[PDB]
């Protein structure tokens, strides 16, 4: 059933909320790319070599980039012969008859139709 | 025309080269076409100017692209009176197949061509 699931996502996300408020905060924004907040607890019965987590642990400076952030939308990118074709063929997407094109084509340009 | 003399700007054989070059694709005898109007005797004004530069060629690939220059030519006008309603037909389907601009004429239109087949 759908409400199961829609259940345990409500679950998680609440236990997300008391745990974070619990610790002092008061939203993810906050605590995301923080590694000075745990700690490490060994078992000494074990007597075992305690496993060096600390360089799970360590702490680079971000500088003036948040650590956390990200630009909006999807990341840009070159355009190919495709975007020619488009503003030439506009009669095609906008009646639907028939075509013909020609160009030249250089090895540099790449994936040359698919955008239409 | 007759083989006496009094050239002409069409004959016969320049007339079945562009034709079986035209129905073959073959550009090298669209080439040879070219070359065979350009080598006759002066006939026109404009078969008396030359051309010439001051810079460096430019290989072809450099050249804008066929389509931007095939957009430009035009088809003149040709009254449907004149000629049959297939070749009208025809003229205009190819023309505004390849992006140009064709033309209609003095003879008017028949109203059921004024939507896409």
């Amino acid at each position: 059933t759908p409400e199961k699931v829609v259940n345990l996502f409500t679950f998680l996300a609440e236990e997300v909320r008391e745990i974070l408020a619990g610790l002092g905060f008061r939203s993810l924004n906050e605590v995301i790319g923080r590694t000075d907040l745990l700690h490490q607890v060994s078992r000494g019965a074990e007597h075992l070599d305690d496993l060096d987590l600390n360089p799970r642990l360590a702490q680079v400076d971000p500088g003036e980039n948040a650590r956390y952030c990200t630009l909006q939308g999807r990341n840009e990118v070159p355009d190919t012969l495709d975007a020619r074709i488009v503003a030439d063929a506009r009669p095609l997407f906008e009646e639907g008859e028939k075509m013909q094109l020609a160009y030249n084509a250089r090895n540099t340009q790449r994936a040359i139709g698919t955008r239409l | 025309f007759r083989k006496s003399g009094d050239r002409h700007g069409w004959e016969g054989g320049v007339i079945h080269t562009l034709q079986q070059a035209v129905t073959n694709d073959s550009y090298t005898t669209f080439k040879k076409y070219s070359e065979q109007v350009n080598k006759r005797p002066p006939m026109q004004l404009r078969d008396l100017l030359e051309l010439r530069s001051t810079k460096a060629p430019v290989p072809v690939d450099e050249v804008e692209s066929i389509t931007a220059i095939r957009k430009r030519f035009i088809t003149p006008g040709m009254s449907m009176g004149a000629l049959s309603p297939e070749a009208h037909g025809t003229l205009n389907v190819a023309m505004n197949r390849i992006g140009a601009k064709s033309d209609s004429g003095e003879g008017g239109e028949d109203p059921a061509r004024f939507r896409p087949d």
